[PDB]
RNA sequence: GUAACGGGGCUAAACCAUGCACCGAAGCUGCGGCAGCGACGCGCGUUGUUGGGUAGGGGAGCGUUCUGUAAGCCUGCGAAGGUGUGCUGUGAGGCAUGCUGGAGGUAUCAGAAGUGCGAAUGCUGACAUAAGUAACGAUAAAGCGGGUGAAAAGCCC
RNA sequence: CCCGGCGAGGGGAGUGAAAAAGAACCUGAAACCGUGUACGUACAAGCAGUGGGAGCACGCUUAGGCGUGUGACUGCGUACC
């Protein structure tokens, strides 16, 4: 069985006991997480746009940054030279649950 | 206060040379040519954190058309049915579906037929 | 009140230019003078 | 005329790729003496096809 | 137990000897030397001098046999080269190298 | 540099960088560009800036229980063992003494204790007032400190 | 997650046999590229070879529209110089007829070690008959 | 050398008209993050908005040597340096630690600069490349026996 | 003591805290040159990377994936001053 939801401005098909990393969310680790807005359960219903009753829920397994990302900004022989470092932070999530 | 530059220049070459390792010849033992080599390592990856979003959804819209035709449908029916069935579900997760789920892509195709027919 | 725990007031002690240092100064290269002309010149400029 | 480009260390071993010796790929062994030799050469010790040839 | 041999400062350059070197990496001691008795470069005699030399060291202070020995290594590394001055036409000077060699020759077996 | 001003080879033709001097700094062996001479780097202070760091530090050491005040401070012999005494049972160590006079006992004595300084009055600067761990001041020598200051 | 990639060694690669007779070359190479490249499957991947081996028969009876037949030329060069060669696709059919379809796919087929790999998989035979009835290639209609 | 569609190919896969889909950018939106400027409130929150840049102006930092703080602190139970590895910050960087090393190092806050190099046909040293290539310097010329020697075309007879 | 030309050079032994402090001697970077191992590479076209990515090898705590090395194949891509 597997669902589809929306986090993070993303979309991410899930079954029961995946870890999933998402963007971050404001929710502490252990806390529980409800995804209510399911695009899709198939055990096959598909949401317009959401499945009714549809709800994933997951604990909050850990926060973290994401691998350094290097931004190098370089226009050869117009002495310009730009260097950023990234890390995108991110949740992981446990899935515990899916219900039409 | 003469300060020689020895300890400061190693460290500063040594740092460029270690991110030029699987260069080929020149570009990951000479600092002039690694260094350019890194930059320029930089400046694609850089353009290619973009350009790897395109080729993906380039991807999964090339794995969409298959599968929908093999649903007797183009891509861009199918969309535009979906769209109309109000389906909300992106590229990546139908692309993935086509591959893995083709039971459940046939009934999103189904689904796309009936709200434009 | 140490000789290690006194600090000049904010805004006393402004770091000097240094020109030529790279191009993350702001400075580097041509330090300031733009390119070419009299004015870039070691020792260049018209009197008063 | 000279290179316009710094040839690689890589270039170099190609060419080199047909620089290997090649071993004797046998010595013959005289019937009297038992000295191992080139094969048609004299052993050492003068012998040559179990003649003593030389001194 | 690996007994080694060395010829250090060698009047040769490491890519001659290597000519040699290559011919007997891996070889049996006595197949060794008969190889190198039949390569006709001088290489061959300075490779067969630091071959012997192992051998005698594997037998008197490691208590080898030698019929059980093998060329297990064998190395050239470039020495220290000698500079001198090759008078060349129109007063110009050229650098010639006189280039030497490290050989090292160990013996085994295992 | 010590060497000829002969130009090291001609201006052109020879393939090679234009010198000019075999002095230059560009060279090994060369000048410094911008060679170092002897430097005089003593700041002027306004009088009445002097004057009032010395309050400053004078009131925080006061605040911060940092000045000690006695009616008089002497030994008796030139003797580094009595002073060393005399200040262990002061609980200290690291003092500046300051005195209303040079003595010459008292002088001779803190010489060989580095963590000990003495003075008069006159010889106050504001490194040594910050630089000890506490500063004994005679009465006399509190006297002519103010007189000083005003 | 990450997107599935079709892998070489797990591949499945189908035989089709398909008949050229009467067929507008052009817009039979096209099904033919598509599929030997494999844009049909859902399992398409770019840098894998996910397509089918097509069998192609009666490629001398392969149609053109227009004054094609006698007007389109095939140019190659021998890469000696002057060696600029030409046929007419009258004379490629009377010559070497299976080429007319293989050079149409290939100029249809990705270019590089891929492209060519592609290629292997299009099996064209001039006449009604193929060797390849082990392989027991399934009727494909174009 | 096709060579005046980018190619294949195309009789539409051309052109015209009409219409609806879809693809398509670092544009816009979504989600997460950072910073500038300004409000409105109490350096914090909320909220608006901005953040491509050469010359160039402005702002804020990193690190290096040296002075004080320091007769302190760390260090033979292993300093600096060297070499790996891991962690870490928006960056210059920082921290930890394996090995090497074998005696120095130096927090903090201040202070001073011989303070940062890829270019200057830069300077010195080292080492490459061409390359085991050209060449081995008069085309008067060698051959053999014997000797000596670890070895003899070249030395001795 | 041993190999070697009563060599050069080396291997032992011994000295020393250390000889990978052995006199070509403190540390011992880099270019440059090798030996070994893993992976790739003999139908393949270009700034040699970057994005994607199989396979293989070696390690590891869901027994799992993960990490490290390599990088077939493929999109993009003409160094720096
Ligand atoms: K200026
Ligand atoms: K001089
Ligand atoms: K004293
Ligand atoms: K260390
Ligand atoms: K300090
Ligand atoms: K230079
Ligand atoms: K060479
Ligand atoms: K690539
Ligand atoms: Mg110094
Ligand atoms: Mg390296
Ligand atoms: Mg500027
Ligand atoms: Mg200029
Ligand atoms: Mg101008
Ligand atoms: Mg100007
Ligand atoms: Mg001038
Ligand atoms: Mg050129
Ligand atoms: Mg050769
Ligand atoms: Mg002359
Ligand atoms: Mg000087
Ligand atoms: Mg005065
Ligand atoms: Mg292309
Ligand atoms: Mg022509
Ligand atoms: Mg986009
Ligand atoms: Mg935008
Ligand atoms: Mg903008
Ligand atoms: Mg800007
Ligand atoms: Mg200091
Ligand atoms: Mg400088
Ligand atoms: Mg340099
Ligand atoms: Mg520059
Ligand atoms: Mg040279
Ligand atoms: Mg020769
Ligand atoms: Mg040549
Ligand atoms: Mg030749
Ligand atoms: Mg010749
Ligand atoms: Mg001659
Ligand atoms: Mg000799
Ligand atoms: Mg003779
Ligand atoms: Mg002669
Ligand atoms: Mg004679
Ligand atoms: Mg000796
Ligand atoms: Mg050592
Ligand atoms: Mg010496
Ligand atoms: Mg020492
Ligand atoms: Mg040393
Ligand atoms: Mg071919
Ligand atoms: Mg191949
Ligand atoms: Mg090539
Ligand atoms: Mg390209």
């Amino acid at each position: 069985m597997y669902a589809v939801f929306q986090s993070g401005g993303k979309q991410h098909r899930v079954s029961e006991g995946q870890t999933v990393r998402l963007e971050k969310l404001d929710i502490a680790t252990g806390e529980t997480v409800e995804f209510a807005e399911v695009l899709m359960i198939a055990n096959v219903k598909i949401g317009v746009p959401f499945v009714d009753g549809g709800v994933i829920k997951a604990e909050v397994v850990a926060h973290g940054r994401g691998e350094k990302v290097k931004i190098v900004k370089f226009r050869r022989r117009k002495h310009y030279r730009k260097q950023q470092g990234h890390r995108q932070w991110f949740t992981d999530v446990k899935i515990t649950g899916i219900s039409a | 206060a003469r300060v020689k530059r020895g300890v400061i220049a190693r460290a500063r070459h040594k740092k460029i040379l270690k991110q030029a390792k699987g260069y080929y010849g020149a570009r990951s033992r000479v600092y002039r040519v690694a260094f350019q080599a890194v930059i320029k390592a930089g400046q694609y990856a850089y353009r290619d954190r973009r350009q790897r979003k395109r080729q993906f959804r380039q991807l999964w819209i090339a794995r969409i058309n298959a599968a929908a035709r093999q649903n007797g449908i183009s891509y861009s029916k199918f969309i535009n049915g979906l769209k109309k069935a109000s389906v909300e579900i992106d590229r990546k997760i139908l692309a993935d579906i086509a591959v893995f789920d083709k039971v459940a892509f046939t009934a999103l195709v189904e689904k796309a037929k009936a709200a434009l027919a | 009140m140490r000789l290690n725990t006194l600090s000049p007031a904010e805004g006393s002690k402004k770091a000097g230019k240094r020109l030529g240092r790279g191009i993350g100064s702001g400075l580097g290269k041509t330090g300031g003078r733009g390119h070419k002309g009299q004015k870039s010149r070691s020792g260049g400029g018209v009197r008063r | 005329a000279v290179q316009q480009n710094k040839p690689t260390r890589s270039k170099r071993g190609m060419r080199r790729s047909h620089d290997a010796l090649t071993a004797v790929t046998s010595l013959s062994v005289d019937k009297t003496s038992g000295e191992k030799h080139l094969r048609h050469h004299i052993t050492a010790d003068g012998y040559y096809r179990g003649r003593k040839v030389i001194a | 137990m690996e007994t080694i041999a060395k010829h250090r400062h060698a009047r040769s350059s490491a890519q001659k000897v290597r000519l040699v070197a290559d011919l007997i990496r891996g070889k049996k001691v006595s197949q060794a030397l008969d190889i190198l008795t039949y390569t006709n470069k001088k290489a061959a005699v300075l490779v067969k001098k630091v071959l012997e030399s192992a051998i005698a060291n594997a037998e008197h202070n490691d208590g080898a046999d030698i019929d059980d020995l093998k060329v297990t290594k064998i190395f050239v590394d470039e020495g220290p080269s000698m500079k001198r001055i090759m008078p060349r036409a129109k007063g110009r000077a050229d650098r010639i190298l006189k280039r030497t060699s490290h050989i090292t020759v160990v013996v085994s077996d295992r | 540099v010590t060497g000829s001003g002969k130009k090291p080879w001609r201006q052109k033709g020879t393939g090679r960088a234009r010198s000019g001097s075999i002095k230059s700094p560009i060279w090994r062996s060369g000048g410094v560009t911008f060679a170092a001479r002897p430097q005089d780097h003593s700041q002027k202070v306004n009088k009445k800036m002097y004057r009032g760091a010395l309050k400053s530090i004078l009131s925080e050491l006061v605040r911060q229980d940092r000045l000690i005040v006695v009616e008089k401070f002497s030994v008796e012999a030139p003797k580094t063992k009595l002073l060393a005494q005399k200040l262990k049972d002061m609980a200290l160590e690291d003092v500046l003494i300051i005195t209303g006079e040079l003595d010459e006992n008292l002088f001779l004595a803190a010489r060989n204790l580095h963590k000990v300084d003495v003075r008069d009055a006159t010889g106050i600067d504001p490194v040594s007032l910050i630089a000890f761990d506490k500063v004994v001041m005679t009465a006399d020598a509190v006297k002519q400190v103010e007189e000083m200051l005003a | 997650m990450k997107t599935f990639t079709a892998k070489p060694e797990t591949v499945k690669r189908d035989w089709y046999v398909v008949d050229a007779t009467g067929k507008t070359l052009g817009r039979l190479a096209t099904e033919l590229a598509r599929r030997l490249r494999g844009k049909h499957k859902a399992e398409y991947t770019p840098h894998v070879d996910t397509g089918d081996y097509i069998i192609v028969l009666n490629a001398d009876k392969v149609a053109v529209t227009g004054n094609k037949r006698t007007d389109k030329v095939y140019y190659h060069h021998t890469g000696h110089i002057g060696g600029i060669k030409q046929a007419t696709f009258e004379e490629m059919i009377a010559r070497r007829p299976e080429r007319v379809i293989e050079i149409a796919v290939k100029g249809m087929l990705p270019k590089g070690p891929l492209g060519r790999a592609m290629f292997r998989k299009l099996k064209v035979y001039a006449g009604n008959e193929h060797n390849h009835a082990a392989q027991q290639p399934q009727v494909l209609d174009i």
